[PDB]
RNA sequence: UAUUAUAUUUAUUCAUAUAAUUAAUAGGAUAAUAUUUGUAGUUUUUGAUACCAUGAUAAGGAUUAUAAAUUGAAAGUGUUAAUAUCAUAAUCAAAAUUUAUUAUUUAUAUUAAAUAUGUAUGUGUAGAUAAAAUAAGAAAUUA
């Protein structure tokens, strides 16, 4: 990993707002599948995600089909639901990624950006060369040289 | 409008107005001038 | 836009009766004008 | 003087007057000072037949010279004031309060041309324009093309 | 009641032709039948006039270096100056003099036309530095303080239609007025030809067109000043006949004729 | 070349307007004139070359002008006799009535509902559009002292415009008559409308190989070093050389003593001298402009 | 010709076209008075 | 402008807070020329080649009754320091004098040894609003 | 008078050149012109002429360098406190450069 | 030359003020901010850092 | 590129890292151009007379 | 004097009488064009047509100094498509065979 | 000048700016022209004389025509001379071939 | 546009106080200098921390491997007179060739900042504890 | 590589032929060209950005040279430059000026030879009428100020100023 | 009610001016002859100024919609034309922060040409604020 530097964490939801300009982006959704197939491991949250989003992406021009008004409200009762499912049917393959790329960086003897978990490396997050000598969340001095979390040999 | 006055040739507020050629007429020589020939000057010089 | 059409009021394609002159208008350029040209054959 | 008679509305006008006497001054020193500085600052030998002690004696020799000439206009352009002929009117030049093929400031420009007495056409105020050059590159490009065709054009003798 | 600028003035013309002059009407631009003119300041204020309306490089600005004043305020604060005895221990004096201000006529082209690098400019015409009498350039005496008052001084009282004919000159204004007010022929039709100063470089044209070297005898020809004599042109184009030169022998001679007087027609 | 390809002479006449209807109907009001104009000197012209075809003698000059070689493509001084010169000259005069001709014929083409003055094959002289100058100007229209925000929220663009015509004509000979005219049509012009004149015309040079000779690279070569800057100034003479015309004889020398040193023939070396039959010492000589 | 068009050779020449009594040509020198009216059209007198 | 500190005062306008092109501000003001730099000593502020020859302004160029100040492109040569004659700089108030002469000035225009904007403020060129606004920023005690 | 003048460039300037080098070398006295001084025939005298800065020879500075002796050091920090004065005591053999005589 | 005892004039003027906090208009706490993450919720922080 | 004979001289880097480390300056004052600087700046942009920018010189 | 040519040749219009018929008047609250023709823009596109200026090859017209609007450099006179092409020519076309870009790689 | 600069105080200095901004005079010469036989019998420029003025003039030649613009001198006369010049002084150096 | 209110006197006895203030500023800036050139060349002279990033390779390899043994056996000499200053160091290595392409390319540097750290450096809040007082540049101890 | 650059005198060779090096000092010779001692032979660099058809800026020709710290100080730069005489700059300073008629003729010369007077600028005339019609009913709200203060504290031995109420 | 959606995203440490005289014309080589080479009559006026001394163009989204079509407005922002009756204040370099009205580069490699910015690392952290539905990608609470 070569950005290192500490960072801004978005919520989930503004992310996936991005639609096709980021979230959707074919090209990255492209090499996610590549990590996820590389590991043997069916890609299923994110073909749902993309089937989602190829869709938004084909109608995203249309006006919304015509209301009528109810008092019940079960349309846009059940309008809300559908949206919410996909919603939740994108946090979960956005938490997929964020999973298995901190992982598989642990194989590869990748360091993270500073401030992140890496489960079975680093547990509080890992820092070295921060513009703050210590750690930001722990509040304790950081070492130097840069803190290591792999064996030497490569 | 001001103490400087304008100046007619620049200006297309005047060259195009109702009192000289528009832009849009066509642009021909109005008439042929002979000057020079009609009644000629003898050269004298201001210095010898 | 419907934000703006007060500001528009010149902008469509505007038979006139009075053209509107520099003196008065800004930023107009005439109502034959198409800023958004689609390529025609 | 003294405000006696003024003629001209504006007494400032007159500096105008001032800068071109200055511009004229470059005509008559540019060549001058650049050959001085030039001879100068020049480490390399001069040539084949000034070289060694008489090319460094000859080099102080001209920055001497060069020294002693009291009047000699070494200003460098961008540093001598704009001002306009007609309201006398100031602006920085490279900036959009100066007007440069009228060579006049943003305050006459607006009146000049509102009041018909510039002859212009209005383009859309949000884009490029008409012109082909500066719709391609912008401010750059068309000055690129202009120096192509003031200069490069030419194969040199 | 009364307030002047100048408490004194000058007539341009003598008592000669004044005394009679004056019983003939002359009539006075309308609109302001006084005028007090450059030509009539008295000498003293002439000189501070003319010190004045050059910027930073002119006499008048007291840090010139120029300043007759042993004394200037900034600020309330009394500033005493520096004598240049005591200027020139740590800041060392390399003056040429007055001929380092006056480059050769050879390079009036290049200048756009002068031989001053004087801080005015300096017009080679009679009218633009004109005081009363007709303006006149030494190039031997030039100095910052400029006591014919020949050059162009963009400030000073009356300078404004001086400035304007400047800026109208015709093309070649400089280099023809040069040219014109030296180099005439004399009043007895003899040519302008024999000068003492220029003698031996048409001497050394001669000599080396005798020698048959064209090239250098023409090279020498551009440094010509003055006209020179027809000896010249025999000798040069005597020098053009035996290489069949034509061309050469031609431009020579068209050259000295109807340019320079027709000392070429031999 | 043939047909519209090639001429002696070609006039560029590069019309300026402030609009480009002016200009249009400037160049359709120019291109007319010098049609008439045109055909009435190469009319002229031509009657000229068919007078000249029909029969005529030659220069003398122009035989010698043939005859100066010192050998020809066959390797000897040759003889071209009058008959086979005259027959160059017939043959070029014979080009000159086709393109005199091609001309003529292109003048007469374009008539009330037909005419089309931009295809040169369909005019004379023809028309090529060329690019409009257009510059546009930004600038501030508020006067106000106190916010910059302000100042560039206003902002303007307006345009200089100048736009332009071209005018070709080519003509297969060179005629100062043609040439006047056509300077003077600045005088007549349409209103607030400007014009250039562009000539291309053909020039006979002269190289001198006695002037610029072709000799070996010096003996000892020229470095680096005479390039410096100022060595331009310094290190050079203007080309050409000045190499002497003239030398003089020393004591024991004689003709092919003299000739042998300046590298000429002495039947050269006599001639540049003809006035001298013998030469003394001390005598001054002209140098063949041939000599080695 | 880089001289010809001086202001004071022009002002001479008028000078000169003065004293012999001829301005009738001359640009500077002449003011037109007269206008020519418009024709009318029996199509209309209304017409303005 | 809003105080004329100067006659332009009266001629000029600030536009508020205006950009200009990169490196040409109409007004020259250099609040830099001395900044600090021990490795940058001898590039910074000074001249681009050791080989230039000293400006201008480092010689007396023509017959002068004498000078006031001189300019501050001068630069500080080791005569300044021995010769001990009056060496006057033009800054504000009035007129900065080289008084204790130093060879650790040498080699340097005077632009490099005078500090532009002091430290120290004179509380009766102010107004009591400017006064107020330099208490604000944490300047002047109050 | 007539000339042909060149223009532009200062290249087509060849004659003028020589000639504007041969009036100033006439015009010029070498007495006055010996006095124009560069840079770095001034600096020589300033305490620390010559080292390198940090781009490209930093690690070649030497202890050497440093006038230890113009100034005075506190002990325990290692801090330069105090400087000499540097002119009173100075001695040198060469206030001008060594091949100029006025 | 020769640095003197005392400085007359040069210490004499009023110090610069520390600044208090740190940020938009120097004015900011430091504190536990949401930027913060979550390092005892799950393999992942949370919020996630970029990755 | 022709190079005067008897000089010691270097060859274009092919390495990226011959590029990057080496001495070479960024620039940093404004900059110039020998022609161009008569037209001030790209916005002043000079014209003497206003010739097509396809002018073509005969 | 230069002035005497500025002088009107002809009698002026008089203003006899009344606004013109659908004039601008304003009452109360009332955003009112002096520009816009009231009666002709009221008037349905579907029936008038998008058309400000006659339909004309647009070489006929001229953008129009000082005026946002476009004016016929020949005063009034118009010319229909048909005389910018050849007699019967498709899609008024200098040639039929092909469109502009046809006609250029065709040539290529 | 036709219009504004055409008639007073100032139509000399614009008669004369235009004149130099005008001075560039263009000499061409096809190659093919150049190879012909000279008053000797030799070819005045052959293959290997000719890659010389090809290598000798780089930029200056192009479609096999050899272009010197001569901007040299304020005045076209002295640019023909001038360019007249180089041209012959450029065979002199390629006919060593 | 409101006219410019004029500005007040300059104050008495200020343009003595403006002459001291510049002149001991400027004897004070005597000896900050001396100190700052000191401080600089001290630096130039010592020590430093290794310029590479051990967390990437070709330099996580063991330290009896690899890299680490074509320093220890021909480039350390070279490494030690040059004190482990970034510049020189990675300039070693591009001309040591037998790593060749690698040292801009494969290869992590540690950034400026902290590859200026004192050899021995073991905190990070180093960077923080250099001395203020001196204007180097980053570039003193 | 570092190298020497090479040169083989043509008599060397085991055929003789003309070596580039030695045409380009006859190019050199020819237009005569300074030929740079220290141009380092690795800073070929072509500019991309004008000389590629990739972009879309294009001219065919290398408009600026990408050489950093290159200015206008430089002797080099001095020496391919053009001079500022007969350029637009010239053009500015004489037809940009406050009275553009004034460019074109003296004034006192076309006042004098159309009107037959000099005639006053039309700001000073403003001044002139309202001096007159203001001094017709107020008098002494005036002041007496002129160039020359001679004329009025010593008049001629006549001048006896008609008095006034 | 039909002629159809604000609750999305991204932002916020913002500073720069100085060394007084505005008043008129005047032509040169290749022209049938002008020393007009070198054209010489001080002195009666007073406003745009540092100063009261009318006019005129900015900025500022809130309901004429989709087709062959523009998301910038008149209500006036220093410099401009009839009120005068304290004063030379104007850049041609190298210069002195208090002013509402300003998008700066945040951690592999860091001062070469006009002289060109030494300072604020502190958990992306108060209060309060800014911008956008236009070749981009946002969809349901009118008068
Ligand atoms: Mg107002
Ligand atoms: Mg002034």
């Amino acid at each position: 990993n070569t950005f290192l530097t500490s960072s801004v964490a978005t919520p989930p939801i503004s992310v996936i707002r991005t639609g096709p300009k980021w979230w959707a982006d074919p090209e990255r959704m492209v090499r996610q599948k590549l990590m996820y197939f590389t590991l043997g491991v069916d890609q299923l949250p994110l073909r749902r995600t993309a089937v989602i989003q190829r869709d938004l992406q084909r109608f995203h021009m249309c006006k919304p089909p015509p209301r009528v008004g109810d008092s019940t409200g079960y349309k846009r009762s059940r309008a809300a639901q559908l949206n919410t499912w996909y919603r939740r049917i994108q946090y979960q393959e956005y938490h997929m990624q964020h999973l298995f790329t901190r992982h598989v960086w642990g194989l590869l003897r990748v360091y993270p950006g500073n401030t992140t978990k890496i489960q079975g490396k680093a547990d509080d997050g890992y820092v070295g060369y921060d513009s703050v000598p210590f750690h930001r969340y722990n509040r304790a001095p950081l070492p130097f040289p840069a803190r290591e979390l792999y064996e030497r040999r490569k | 409008v001001g103490y400087t006055p304008v100046n007619p040739d620049t200006s297309p507020m005047v060259a195009y107005s109702q009192y000289h050629w528009h832009y849009n007429l066509p642009q021909g020589m109005e008439r042929p001038h002979s000057v020079n020939r009609t009644f000629a000057a003898p050269f004298q010089s201001n210095h010898s | 836009g419907h934000v703006m059409t007060p500001h528009t009021t010149l902008h469509g394609r505007r038979i006139f009766w009075i053209p509107p002159t520099w003196n008065r208008a800004g930023r107009f350029l005439g109502p034959h004008v198409t800023l958004y040209p689609g390529m025609t054959p | 003087m003294r405000h006696i008679g003024q003629d001209v509305p504006k007494r400032h006008t007159h500096f105008v007057l001032e800068s071109r006497l200055m511009y004229e001054k470059s005509f008559r020193d540019c060549w001058l000072h650049s050959v001085c500085r030039a001879i100068s600052q020049l480490d390399e030998p001069l040539s084949k037949t000034v070289v060694g002690t008489h090319q460094k004696m000859l080099q102080r020799k001209v920055t001497c010279f060069q020294y002693n000439q009291y009047g000699l206009f070494k200003t460098p352009y961008y540093r001598l004031a704009n001002v306009d002929r007609y309201h006398a009117v100031q602006g920085v030049a490279g900036t959009r309060e100066w007007v440069p093929y009228v060579n006049v400031s943003y305050w006459t420009m607006n009146k000049m041309v509102r009041g018909g007495n510039l002859l212009v056409h209005r383009v859309h105020y949000t884009g490029w324009g008409t012109d082909s050059h500066l719709k391609k590159g912008g401010w750059e490009h068309r000055w690129n093309k202009v120096l192509q065709r003031n200069v490069l054009q030419y194969s040199r003798i | 009641s009364v307030s002047g600028v100048f408490s004194k003035g000058r007539g341009i013309g003598h008592e000669a032709t004044t005394s009679i002059l004056r019983y003939i009407p002359r009539a006075r631009v309308p609109w302001q039948p006084s005028r007090f003119g450059r030509e009539n300041l008295t000498a003293a204020d002439m000189a501070r006039l003319w010190s004045r309306g050059r910027y930073r490089d002119g006499p008048g600005n007291y840090n010139s270096g120029y300043c007759t004043e042993r004394t200037h305020v900034l600020e309330e604060n009394t500033v005493s100056i520096i004598p240049r005895r005591e200027l020139e221990k740590y800041m060392p004096d390399i003056t040429i003099g007055p001929k380092a201000l006056v480059t050769p006529v050879s390079l009036m082209n290049a200048r756009n036309g002068h031989r001053v690098t004087h801080d005015l400019l300096h017009s080679y015409d009679p009218h633009i530095g004109r005081l009363g009498k007709p303006a006149v350039v030494d190039h031997d005496n030039i100095t910052v303080e400029d006591p014919n008052r020949v050059g162009l001084n963009a400030a000073t009282l009356d300078c404004r239609g001086r400035i304007y004919r400047w800026l109208r000159r015709g093309p070649f204004f400089q280099v023809d007025n040069y040219f014109r007010r030296s180099v005439k022929l004399n009043r007895d039709g003899t040519l302008p030809t024999d000068f003492v100063h220029e003698a031996p470089l048409m001497r050394k044209i001669i000599r080396l067109a005798h020698r048959g070297h064209l090239k250098a005898a023409c090279e020498e020809y551009r440094r010509v000043t003055t006209v020179p004599p027809v000896e010249v042109y025999r000798a040069l184009t005597a020098c053009c006949v035996p290489g069949a030169k034509l061309a050469d022998a031609v431009s020579i001679f068209e050259d000295g004729d109807s340019k320079l007087f027709y000392v070429s027609r031999d | 070349e043939d047909g519209i390809r090639g001429s002696e002479v070609t006039y560029k006449i590069v019309l300026e307007g402030f609009w480009d209807h002016h200009v249009m109907k400037l160049a359709e009001d120019v291109c007319m004139f010098l049609k008439d104009v045109g055909r009435q000197i190469v009319e002229e012209k031509l009657v000229a070359v068919r007078r000249l075809l029909q029969g005529g003698a030659v220069d003398p000059e122009l035989l010698a002008a043939f005859n100066c070689a010192r050998a020809g493509p066959f390797g000897g001084l040759d003889e071209y006799d009058k008959e086979e010169v005259a027959n160059f000259l017939r043959s070029d005069l014979r080009r000159l009535e086709e393109q005199c001709l091609s001309v003529i014929n292109r003048c007469n083409v374009p008539v009330p509902g037909a005419t089309n003055i931009y295809d040169p094959h369909t005019s004379w002289p023809h028309v090529e559009k060329l690019e409009p100058w257009v510059r546009m100007a930004e600038f501030w229209t508020s006067s106000s002292d106190t916010s910059f925000t302000e100042l560039e929220m206003s902002t303007a663009h307006y345009e200089f415009r100048k736009f332009f015509r071209v005018i070709i004509c080519k003509l297969p000979f060179q005629s100062t008559e043609f040439e006047k005219r056509m300077y003077d049509i600045r005088h007549w012009l349409h209103r607030q409308t400007s014009c250039e004149f562009h000539t291309i015309y053909r020039r006979n040079v002269i190289h001198d190989s006695a002037v610029f000779p072709t000799e070996h690279d010096p003996a000892t070569p020229t470095t680096h070093e005479h390039h410096r800057m100022f060595s331009f100034a310094l290190d050079w003479q203007s080309a050409p050389v000045n190499r002497l015309s003239t030398d003089t004889v020393h004591e024991g020398e004689s003709w092919d003593a003299v000739a042998q040193r300046l590298g000429c023939s002495v039947g050269e070396l006599k001639d540049a001298n003809a006035e001298r039959e013998t030469i003394e010492a001390g005598v001054v000589i002209n140098v063949p402009v041939t000599a080695t | 010709f880089y001289e010809w068009g001086r202001a004071v050779k022009q002002f001479d020449f008028i000078e000169f076209r003065r004293r012999n009594g001829w301005l009738y040509d001359l640009h500077l020198m002449k003011c037109t008075t007269k206008q020519v009216g418009p024709l009318r059209d029996f199509n209309d007198p209304d017409a303005v | 402008l809003k105080i004329a500190k100067s006659a332009f005062g009266f001629y000029l306008a600030r536009r508020g807070q205006r950009k200009y092109p990169f490196l040409r501000r109409p007004h020259i003001k250099n609040t830099h020329s001395m900044n600090p730099s021990a490795p940058y000593f001898w590039s910074f502020m000074t001249a681009k080649s050791q080989m230039a020859f000293l400006p201008e302004e480092n010689y007396i160029t023509g017959d002068w009754t004498g000078k006031f100040f001189v300019s501050k492109r001068q630069v500080y040569t080791l005569q300044h320091a021995t010769s001990g004659a009056k060496v006057r700089v033009k800054s504000f108030p009035s007129i900065f004098e080289f008084n204790s002469p130093s060879r650790w000035n040498i080699g340097k225009e005077m632009n490099t040894l005078t500090k532009p904007r002091m430290d120290l403020i004179d509380e009766q060129m102010l107004t009591k609003k400017q006064r107020l606004d330099y208490v604000r920023a944490g300047l002047l005690p109050k | 008078r007539y000339k042909a003048s060149p223009h532009g460039y200062i290249r087509h300037f060849e004659n003028e050149v020589r000639d504007l080098l041969q009036y100033v070398d006439g015009v010029t006295p070498w007495k006055q012109a010996q006095k124009i001084r560069t840079y770095w025939e001034v600096r020589s005298h300033h305490p620390m002429p010559q080292f390198n800065r940090p781009e490209v020879a930093m690690h070649r500075n030497t202890v050497g360098l440093l006038p230890a002796h113009m100034w005075e050091t506190d002990k325990k920090t290692g801090k330069v406190k105090s400087v000499k004065d540097s002119v009173r005591d100075y001695q040198t053999k060469t206030p001008y450069p060594k091949w100029v005589q006025l | 030359t020769a640095t003197p005892e005392r400085f007359s004039v040069l210490g004499t003027t009023h110090p610069k003020p520390k600044r208090t906090g740190f940020g938009r208009n120097n004015k900011m706490r430091s504190k536990p901010s949401d930027n913060v993450a979550w390092y005892d919720k799950g393999p992942v922080e949370w919020l996630p850092r970029p990755v | 590129m022709q190079q005067i004979p008897g000089k010691v001289d270097q060859t274009p880097f092919e390495e990226d890292q011959t590029w990057l480390l080496h001495s070479i300056p960024v620039q940093q004052l404004e900059m110039h151009h020998h022609e161009k600087d008569l037209q001030d700046l790209p916005f002043i942009n000079h014209e003497q007379f206003p010739r097509s920018l396809e002018w073509n010189a005969p | 004097y230069y002035w005497s040519r500025y002088r009107m040749p002809t009698q002026m219009p008089k203003f006899d009488g009344p606004a013109p018929v659908a004039a601008p008047q304003s009452m109360n609250s009332t955003k009112t064009n002096e520009f816009i023709d009231p009666i002709d823009d009221k008037f349905p596109m579907s029936i008038r047509g998008p058309l400000v200026r006659p339909d004309v090859p647009e070489d006929q017209y001229v953008d129009s100094w000082y005026i946002c609007t476009s004016m016929t450099h020949h005063m009034g006179d118009y010319r229909p498509w048909s005389a910018s092409a050849p007699p019967n020519a498709f899609r008024f076309r200098p040639f039929n065979e092909f469109d502009a870009k046809g006609r250029e790689y065709v040539q290529y | 000048d036709n219009l504004q600069y055409k008639r007073y105080d100032w139509q000399g200095w614009y008669q004369r700016m235009l004149d130099v901004h005008n001075r560039n005079v263009s000499l061409r010469c096809r190659i093919c022209d150049l190879q012909r036989l000279d008053g000797n019998g030799v070819q005045f420029v052959d293959m290997q004389t000719e890659r010389r003025l090809r290598i000798l003039a780089q930029h200056r030649v192009g479609m096999g025509v050899l272009k010197l613009d001569a901007d040299k001198y304020e005045d076209q006369a002295d640019n023909v001379t001038f360019g007249t010049t180089k041209l012959s002084e450029l065979l002199a150096d390629a006919r060593k071939a | 546009w409101a006219k410019p209110k004029k500005r007040p006197k300059v104050g008495q006895g200020f343009h003595e106080k403006a002459q001291k203030w510049r002149e001991e500023y400027l004897l004070d800036r005597h000896r900050a200098l001396a100190d700052s050139l000191r401080a600089y060349v001290e630096f130039s002279t010592s020590k430093r921390v290794e310029p590479w990033d051990a967390r990437f390779k070709p330099f996580d390899r063991i330290e009896k491997d690899g890299v680490y043994v074509l320093m220890r056996y021909m480039m350390e000499e070279k490494l030690q007179l040059c004190n482990y200053h970034h510049r020189p160091v990675k300039r070693l290595f591009c001309n040591i060739g037998l790593m060749g392409p690698q040292i801009t390319t494969k290869a992590r540097w540690k950034p400026y900042r902290f590859a200026t750290n004192p050899a021995g450096t073991s905190k990070a809040e180093r960077m923080y504890q250099r001395d203020k007082t001196v204007y180097t540049h980053g570039h003193n101890d | 590589g570092v190298h020497r650059v090479g040169y083989t005198h043509p008599s060397t060779l085991p055929v003789p032929c003309a070596q580039r090096w030695d045409l380009r000092l006859a190019r050199a010779r020819i237009f005569q060209e300074y030929i740079e001692e220290k141009a380092p032979g690795a800073w070929q660099l072509e500019d991309e950005r004008s000389m590629s058809p990739e972009f879309k800026t294009f001219t065919g020709y290398p408009m600026r040279d990408m050489r950093p710290g290159y200015g206008q100080n430089l002797p080099d730069y001095i020496m391919k430059k053009r001079l500022p005489n007969n350029t637009h700059y010239e053009l500015f300073a004489r037809r940009d000026i406050p009275n553009e008629d004034n460019a074109m003729y003296g004034k006192y010369l076309y006042d004098m030879t159309v009107h037959g007077t000099s005639l006053p600028s039309t700001y000073r005339m403003h001044k002139d009428i309202n001096k007159a019609q203001r001094n017709d009913r107020k008098l002494s709200g005036n002041r007496f100020k002129v160039l020359c203060s001679s004329g009025a504290k010593n008049p001629p031995s006549g001048w006896e100023p008609i008095p006034d109420a």
